[PDB]
DNA sequence: AGACACTACGAGTACATA
DNA sequence: TTTTTTTATGTACTCGTAGTGTCT
């Protein structure tokens, strides 16, 4: 029962092993969980709309809230979790969601009311609401507006623009902030201490730096570095280079080579070096990010050059965000920034 | 042949020793393994390394696999039938064999295998190899986003792809990212020496092997296949000046580039459209066609930097157009017309 | 109990006297229902303006507490096809009332999601049965309704709620709840609403929960801004000044520290800078063209994700290159 | 509040062809036809709210007298009008025997004929051709292109046009005289301006203004009825300076609650129906408006997108 | 708590069959006097009102007035899984929750315990049929069903006319026109075939055929349909059960 | 050359339609004793078995035991396109299967089928120990299954303290049928046999049982054998066995 | 008691879309 | 002067096995 779940958690990846179970385990998203804790004593939970970057803890926050609200017994009877792996057309929204909202709340047991608040409403959460069509979303309007006495709606998405304006107006918007080094270093150090991850001084802060506001990717990189350090068995500490080599980050010397090829050189040698660089598999997104960081943070270029480099990097990132060919886009970017 | 000589374990790999050691690190503790995404150039050997890693996570029976047929029903009376490569320890799914109906197959089959528990009389989870994750539309990726996290104790995904550009950010975050850099010409020539020593090839000079590497651009699948092809024309004895056998579509693209750089007119644009139709009708993707045509146009020495810059700019623009469109010829002809107008 | 409903639902108007903002429409509707001449209504307006509340309070005033039975209320949540029209709406219009004597009311809420065939079948139901029943169509977009159906109803445009109405409703809530609000905090609340009562009520509930006290203190602008995660005008103008005057590295560092110390979003900063630069009196409109185009492009790119640092640098460079022409 | 009164559109609905202030030519044609008899198959097309349904109803009534109940078959878009209905009920009505005066015929009125399926329209051909001596068909639609050419070939085509300001003003004056309502010239002018050739909309706005304010004045009319949507959009697009168009979009459209989708759709329609600028300029403007609409539909609909669209339109107009 | 053990199984089955495809969402109310339920049609045209006292039940125990709402589709699905020889038992806990339908066999230990999850319907329980009626009549079920489903083929509307000792059902349509005139008469050797009629004022009002075709479905319960008509009053079609009554309130058409 | 004669074609028709929804290809092995068949589902979640001995055939001649691999498409078409005496004919190297329909009529028709070669892997069948073994009439179990399948999509079997419980927790509600062992004298068909050693509780898919209960007409009683970690055993007396694997845990 | 006209709920096939 | 194209909900038509009230 409990011991089996503990062992299964202990034999699961660190992303799911250290998933926040309570509203206190969340470190940086304090503004939303403060309201979620204060409404836990009351009974006026409004319709909520979680939105933000991926890996900020929206699903974890709503799961911890539903747990702290209903207990592990009513957690399976007073919830309706609809993810993107299910059909969510107009038909589903009209039949299943509306029938569950029209249902009466399940009666709590004697042990439930003794330890948990047991609010008089249930929760219908809709994870990954970006994939929901606009008509199926508009169908939810009166469904959530008339049955608010017995059910509460929780939408979860990454792009708040994909949800129609009436639905965004009906729900209170909770924006989850990116988990950078400052507000997630405590959680990363806790995860490293619980797993005896022997690292150096500036490793963890570097990991989140590569994460760019993503604690899931940081925990995964930490687990990978820990596995790579335990396989060796040398007993030393993990370094920033050993972390950045498996995170897909281009080394500094290879980036300096690219900068030298762009500064001095014509189309031919630039194209040849790009063809040689694309042989070693690097994600063009990370290369564009490193080039942007280098060009903007360097105090050696003119403001007129910096505006143009920023616009060109923006255009290249926007074109890469559509699944384009990495080689063509990278070559075009380097050529355009080579021409002054 | 590329099939007769292929590594079956991690200790049988002959290049990227750092990647082999990282795979051994990742397979040391096999049950505490997150989802993986192998990305890199096409033909590096990531599909072989994934199977070699599974051979370390499980017994040697991972390679004894069978192809079964599975059927699905869409929202209408249309039926889909696709072949699944399954093994007593893992299964392989390639949703690149259909259109926009990959999300249904993904969700249904993955929920089925997640609820399904492994059988005995052959560890605890059953691996899924998603081949060519780039063809997965955003809807199927969004559907898999929550399936990756809900069932993490029975289903571990190993997604093989060539470029993480079409992969969404949530899926990228939900799995480890492993890059497979293409092997250098030295390792390719070393593998070629071994395979020609085993296949009894007669070489007057060894440098030709290096040239094969310089003709494959790091691709081992192209290098070995081209070596075996040019070994059939020279009758199992490669000469010091044996010609390099290029695929038919590459020669067609080169002739199209020649036609572009020689004549720039609408009458030539009609012939260009005809050649593009003949290329597309014979199972050749349009993104590869555009990439190779642009790279061949840049290699033309008659043009200058001003022409090549505009060529690569229009190439990127029409690459975005083709990634946002479906009628590939509608973008290919536009790119060709813009290139003709540039020159 | 009503004490469990959210503030948006708990404070739903039950009578026509609790619907603020709309005075020209409410008075004319009251006169319609008093003199008896009630035509087919078409309430067109943005979300959260009070159309559904208005029509519900109107049906309550017309039929009494028996509203839920003498009125046929259909919405997008219910199946509304051509056969649904043909059967349900025609049978409701053709027969008489079961509980009292009087005309019937068909409230087609959110009728902008109906099929064209359904509207084509309903446009002759409205014209044929017009002596014993009425039709009220609620809409947010007037382009989804056929012109034939659009010409049969009297159109009432629900304007966005002005300052006075939202302030009156906020005062009513502050009387109903043990809560105090600062004047500047109230002004900032009015500013981030765009005439949406739902947003105001939701963020008011959120800031009351944020207080973390027995509500013996006042809600200031800091509480509001930390609740909705919106940037403050101070940081907004500081970032704009650093972009317009300081160097590239200084502006980049300022934007980074401002957006990372408070956890602000780049889209909110973009919207705020757009709102601030709208009052800027500039030279030849080429700078305004470049600014608007580049900012809209960056917003559309943000609406799909990507690198936030690259987009911030793009915003800085776009603003700088746009103001470089105003010389 | 126990009972309501009939609206002025239904109460003052014309019951004779003389009370119709529409197209004088077609109205006099229908009057002469009803006076002499021998009404042929007809298809009446036009815009909503100009007197098409009332016209055919008055025609059938004055042509059939007391036999209207048993000689007229009325079928609207609200009733089933598939192939099965045309096969069974319409054919049974056309074959039904009825002793009529020696100058009349049974009339089959089909309201909203542009919504009938292709199968029903095809089956109606021989149904109307084999019984053309005792059954006549009158279609009332808004788009003649939705009715197949074989059906149009067997009937007359009456295209109703927009009602000029004179006709709507005369009808409004008649309604005022029959209602004894205090009005003003500027109020009636504003009503005609906001009606846009729609008689039904004009009468509805007049009744609304009367029952809401009592006096028909331009102030009250503009207070209860906003300015026409396409005209403000046209004035915004035809602005000479970017600042003027931005101010118009901000104050008139955005500050009054008009959604971005409605704004971009009205801009597209106005640019399509525009005639002041050349064809190429209109094509580029439509291209930019569609580029903006593609972002509005994806949920990125804000004021910044419309401002950028106006800026791009002005840049195009900047030679 | 609530314990309602029926004597048989097919009784409730026929009770729900009476208005199976007529209404959707019902809200039963169990009190000390019996179960009472009123349900409005989807188009808000007719109201079904059923009342079964403590006579039709084998055992009845109700502590406090309980309200259980449910959809008729799920209730029919649950009731179809029960054998006609079983014994039905409705059970409800202290607070209103999923009603327990228990099927208990009389010879073998077969405990079929289904749990039907309730709905949350707005309990707008009104007080109806407390108004004086202008005309009352009663006639056999088979005759009414025959007349209804014979006139429904000629038209979609049926005009009922009650004149001085004269009942008239008229159906005016497109392919034809029918009229049935039954006269009040009371028989002594067959007291169930009598057609009683007490009229105070002449009544003339029309109804739809699609609704009468569903009202006549309740003729499987009783054999004497009572019809109460009046100007501006819901037409009362009452079937008299052995313990309670099932009454349909139909709304007349607008002439 | 194999010659088999069923007195009635209806028996073979019912046999083939009993499982014509769970498989597409099927191997029939033919030996001296009778005919035996096993087939694996396309999803490899359920296996179907079949054994018909010389008791059912009016005439049987089988010189050499051979494996006939037939598809469901053509055989189903032949069985559905056409009580009468059915005769199965095969020759040396049986490239075709002939099905003659022949007591008061002399009309005959048949369409030939070309066979395939499927690698029917041989997995041993062991009679291990079981924590619970029960037998109940086929019609009652079929009724229970098609009654509980309307509520949920997963049927829970709970065998404890001489009581069996078929539970189904669905969306619209929850059903639970509790049954006690019963043996009847006047009707030997309506008897409930059960023996246990450990209370067991497993969950199976309802879509699989919805097709398993299609074999309710082959025999009158069905056996359920449930254990801790081994898959459930559904036994039908011709002897045929179904191995159903349950859901892991939650 | 049973056969077969009447019938109404369900799977399949297309056909548009401003 | 001529052939084809992925998908998504609403609409209309058709055959059609099926469930039940009725007549030789
Ligand atoms: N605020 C947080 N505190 C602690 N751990 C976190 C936090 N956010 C994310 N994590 C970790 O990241 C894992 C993933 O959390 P999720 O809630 O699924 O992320 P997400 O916001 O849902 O991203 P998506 O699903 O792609 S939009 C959790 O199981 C934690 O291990
Ligand atoms: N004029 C108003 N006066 C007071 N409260 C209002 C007003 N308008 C909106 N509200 C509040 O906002 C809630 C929602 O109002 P609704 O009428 O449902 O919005 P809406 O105008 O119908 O727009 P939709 O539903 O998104 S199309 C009400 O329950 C009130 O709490
Ligand atoms: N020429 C007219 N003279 C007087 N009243 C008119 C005239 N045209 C329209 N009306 C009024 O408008 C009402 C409705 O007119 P209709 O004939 O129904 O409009 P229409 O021309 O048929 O266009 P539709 O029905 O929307 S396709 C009538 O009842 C009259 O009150
Ligand atoms: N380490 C290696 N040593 C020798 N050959 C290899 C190695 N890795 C891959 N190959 C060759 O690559 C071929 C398969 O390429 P594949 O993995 O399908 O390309 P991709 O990486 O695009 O999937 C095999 O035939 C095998 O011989
Ligand atoms: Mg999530
Ligand atoms: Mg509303
Ligand atoms: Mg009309």
């Amino acid at each position: 029962s409990k011991l089996a779940a503990e062992q299964s958690l202990a034999q699961q990846p660190w992303v799911e092993k250290y998933r926040p179970k309570n509203l206190d385990e969340v470190t940086a998203q304090d503004h939303a969980v403060t309201v979620l804790k204060k409404t836990l004593k009351s009974a006026n939970l409004p319709h909520m709309l979680f939105y933000g970057p991926p890996g900020t803890g929206k699903t974890s926050t709503i799961l911890a809230l539903t747990k702290e609200l209903y207990g592990p017994d009513l957690m399976k009877s007073r919830i309706l979790e609809l993810n993107a792996s299910d059909e969510r057309g107009i038909s589903i929204v009209r039949e299943k969601v509306k029938n569950f909202a029209r249902l009466t709340v399940s009666k709590p047991s004697k042990h439930d009311l003794e330890n948990y608040p047991c609010p008089p409403y249930k929760i219908i959460i809709l994870d990954e609401a970006d994939s929901m069509t606009a008509d199926a979303q508009s169908a939810l309007r009166r469904t959530m507006e008339t049955y608010s006495g017995v059910t509460r709606f929780c939408l979860i998405c990454n792009y708040v623009t994909r949800i129609i304006d009436p639905l965004a107006s009906r729900c209170s918007k909770f924006r989850f902030k990116a988990l950078d080094a400052s507000n997630a270093i405590d959680r990363l150090r806790f995860i490293s201490e619980q797993e005896n991850v022997k690292c150096d001084d500036g490793v963890l802060e570097r990991i989140l730096d590569i994460s760019a506001g993503d604690l899931r990717r940081g925990i995964t990189l930490l687990q990978s570095a820990s596995k790579g350090a335990q396989y060796l068995g040398d007993g030393k500490n993990i370094t920033s280079t050993q972390v950045e080599e498996l995170a897909g980050v281009v080394p500094h010397d290879i980036l300096i080579e690219i900068v030298e090829k762009v500064k001095s050189g014509d189309f031919d040698e630039i194209k040849k070096y790009v063809n040689t660089f694309m042989k070693s598999g690097w994600s063009a997104a990370s290369v564009v990010n490193q080039l942007h960081e280098y060009y903007i943070t360097n105090d050696n270029f003119d403001t007129n050059f910096k505006n143009q480099i920023s616009w060109l990097l923006f255009t290249t990132d926007s074109r890469l965000n559509n699944g384009t060919n990495e080689h063509i886009q990278l070559l075009n970017l380097l050529v355009k920034i080579s021409q002054l | 042949w590329v099939d007769k000589y292929r590594p079956k374990s991690l200790n049988a790999l002959s290049h990227n020793e750092e990647l082999t050691n990282f795979l051994k690190s990742l397979s040391d503790q096999p049950r505490d393994l997150p989802h993986l995404l192998l990305y890199g150039p096409n033909g590096t050997g990531k599909k072989t390394r994934c199977m070699a890693l599974l051979e370390s996570i499980f017994g040697p029976g991972v390679y004894r696999l069978k192809i079964d047929v599975r059927q699905f029903v869409t929202a209408s009376n249309r039926k889909l039938e696709l072949n699944v490569v399954s093994s007593p320890y893992h299964l392989e799914i390639t949703p690149s064999d259909m259109g926009n109906n990959d999300r249904i197959v993904i969700q249904e089959l993955l929920k089925e295998v997640a609820q399904m528990e492994q059988v005995d009389f052959q560890h605890r989870y059953k691996c899924v190899i998603i081949n060519e994750a780039n063809s997965l539309t955003k809807d199927a990726q969004a559907a898999l986003r929550r399936t990756m996290e809900k069932y993490s104790k029975n289903i571990r995904l190993i997604m093989v792809c060539d470029s993480m550009s079409p992969i969404i950010a949530p899926i990228k975050s939900r799995c480890l990212l492993i890059r497979c850099p293409a092997p250098s010409d030295s390792e390719i020539s070393t593998i070629l020496s071994d395979v020609v020593t085993n296949e009894r090839i007669q070489l007057e000079t060894k440098d030709i092997l290096k040239r094969i590497a310089q003709a494959s651009n790091g691709n081992l699948r192209v290098s070995l296949l081209m070596l075996e092809s040019m070994a059939l024309n020279n009758e199992l004895a490669l000469k010091s000046s044996s010609p390099i056998i290029k695929p038919d579509w590459i020669i067609v693209i080169h002739k199209l580039t020649r036609k572009i750089v020689k004549e720039r007119s609408v009458n030539s644009l009609i012939e260009c459209r005809a050649v593009l139709y003949d290329l597309l009708a014979h199972c050749i993707p349009a993104n590869i066609i555009l990439k190779e045509l642009t790279f061949s146009l840049l290699d033309v020495e008659t043009l200058n930097t001003t022409n090549k810059s505009s060529i690569i700019e229009y190439s990127s623009v029409f690459d975005e157009r083709l990634s946002l469109g479906n009628k590939a010829i509608f973008h290919l002809e536009g790119f060709i017309a813009k290139v003709m107008c540039c020159l | 109990s009503k004490e469990n409903l959210p503030w948006v639902e708990k404070y739903r108007p039950e009578t026509l006297d609790e619907v603020y903002g709309q005075n020209e429409v409410i008075t004319t509707v009251r006169k319609f229902v008093d003199e008896g001449k009630l035509p087919h209504l078409l309430f067109y307006g943005p979300p959260g303006t009070g159309k559904t509340s208005t029509i519900v309070a109107l049906a309550r005033e017309i039929y009494g507490k028996n509203y839920s039975n003498m009125v046929l209320e259909l919405n997008a949540s219910d199946d509304r096809g051509i056969d649904v029209v043909r059967n349900q709406i025609k049978d409701f219009a053709s027969t008489r009332q079961i509980f009292s004597k009087g005309f019937k009311l068909i409230i087609l809420d959110e009728a902008d999601a109906m099929t064209n065939a359904a509207q084509n079948a309903l446009r002759r139901v409205i014209e044929r049965y017009t002596k014993n029943t009425r039709f009220c169509v609620l809409a947010n977009y007037a382009h989804k309704l056929t012109p034939a159906l659009l010409s049969r109803c009297t159109r009432f445009r629900f304007q966005p709620l002005p300052q006075e109405a939202i302030e009156r409703r906020i005062a009513n809530v502050l009387v109903h709840e043990k809560l105090k609000l600062s004047p500047n905090a109230e002004k900032a609340l009015i500013e981030l609403s765009n005439g949406d009562m739902r947003r105001v009520l939701n963020v008011l509930q959120s800031c009351k929960a944020t207080l973390d006290n027995p509500d013996e203190d006042e809600i200031s602008d800091d509480v509001i801004y930390e609740c909705c995660g919106a940037p403050r005008p101070s940081d907004l103008k500081a970032v704009l000044k650093s972009i317009l005057e300081d160097d590239w590295g200084t502006a980049h560092y300022t934007l980074n520290k401002v957006r990372s110390a408070k956890g602000l979003a780049l889209i909110d900063l973009i919207e705020g800078i757009v709102k601030i630069l709208e009052d800027y009196e500039l030279q030849n409109e080429e700078t305004r063209v470049h600014l608007l185009t580049k900012l809209a492009d960056i917003e559309y790119s943000i609406s799909k994700g990507g690198n936030d640092q690259i987009q911030g640098s793009a915003v800085i460079g776009a603003i700088k290159a746009s103001f470089e022409n105003e010389t | 509040t126990l009972s309501l009164q009939l609206p002025w559109v239904e109460k003052y609905r014309p019951q004779v062809l003389s009370d119709i202030v529409g197209n004088k030519e077609t109205i006099d044609r229908l009057q002469q036809i009803a006076k002499d008899g021998n009404m042929p198959h007809m298809i009446i097309s036009g815009m909503p709210g100009i007197g098409k349904t009332t016209s055919v109803h008055c025609l059938a009534h004055e042509l059939l007298g007391r036999s209207y109940a048993d000689g007229v078959l009325e079928l609207n878009a609200s009733d089933d009008r598939g192939i099965d209905v045309v096969r069974n009920q319409i054919k049974h009505f056309a074959q039904k025997k009825l002793h009529l005066p020696p100058g009349k015929h049974k009339i089959v009125i089909l309201d909203e004929a542009d919504s009938m399926t292709a199968g029903a329209q095809q089956a109606l051909r021989r149904t109307m051709e084999l019984y053309s001596n005792s059954t006549r068909f009158a279609f009332a639609c808004n788009q003649s292109n939705k009715i197949i050419e074989p059906l149009q070939s067997r009937c007359a085509i009456l295209r109703y046009s927009k009602l000029s300001d004179e006709d709507v003003l005369k009808r409004l004056l008649q309604i005022i005289k029959l209602e004894d309502v205090k009005y003003t010239n500027d109020g009636l002018e504003a009503i005609i301006f906001t009606a846009e050739g729609d008689m039904r909309q004009a009468i509805n706005n007049l009744q609304s203004t009367v029952a809401g304010h009592g006096l028909v004045n331009a102030d009250n009319v503009f207070k209860i009825v906003d300015s026409p949507h396409p005209l403000i959009v046209k004035k915004m697009l035809l602005a000479s300076n970017l600042e003027d168009s931005i101010q118009i979009l901000r104050t008139d459209l955005w500050k009054k609650g008009y959604s971005s989708i409605d704004i971009v759709t009205t801009s597209f329609r106005v640019t399509k129906n525009l005639a002041q600028v050349k064809e190429s300029v209109r094509l580029e403007m439509i291209k930019e408006i569609g580029l903006t609409h593609m972002r509005i539909l994806e949920g990125v609909g804000t004021y910044l997108q419309l401002a950028s669209m106006l800026a791009k339109i002005h840049k195009l107009n900047n030679k | 708590m609530l314990e309602a053990k029926f004597e048989e199984a097919s009784l409730f089955k026929r009770i729900i069959d009476g208005f199976k495809d007529c209404v959707q969402l019902v809200n039963f109310q169990c009190k000390e006097d019996g179960i009472i339920a009123q349900a409005v049609d989807d188009s808000r045209v007719l109201l079904v009102s059923l009342e079964i006292g403590v006579e039709a039940f084998q055992e009845y125990r109700c502590d406090h007035p309980v309200t259980l709402g449910m959809d008729l589709t799920s209730l029919s699905k649950i009731l179809r899984c029960g054998n006609n020889t079983d014994t039905l038992t409705l059970i409800a806990d202290n607070t209103p929750d999923s009603i327990i339908l228990l099927f208990e066999d009389t010879k073998k230990d077969r405990i079929a315990e289904y749990s039907l999850k309730l709905m949350d319907i707005d309990a707008d329980f009104l007080k109806i049929e407390e108004l004086q009626y202008d005309s009352t009549l009663s006639l056999p079920s088979s005759e009414f069903s025959k007349i209804v489903r014979d006139l429904s083929q000629l038209s979609d509307s049926i005009n009922i006319m009650i004149t001085k000792e004269t009942i008239k059902f008229v159906a005016d349509g497109d392919i034809g026109s029918g009229s049935v005139i039954i006269k009040p008469f009371v028989d002594m050797e067959h007291p169930e075939t009598s057609i009683k009629l007490e009229m105070d004022q002449p009544v003339d009002l029309t109804f739809g055929a699609k609704y009468l075709l569903d009202i006549i479905k309740g003729s499987s319960l009783s054999d004497r349909v009572g019809i109460r008509l009046s100007s501006e009053a819901p037409a009362l079609f009452q079937f008299d059960l052995k313990s309670g009554f099932l009454q349909f309130f139909l709304a007349p058409k607008f002439n």
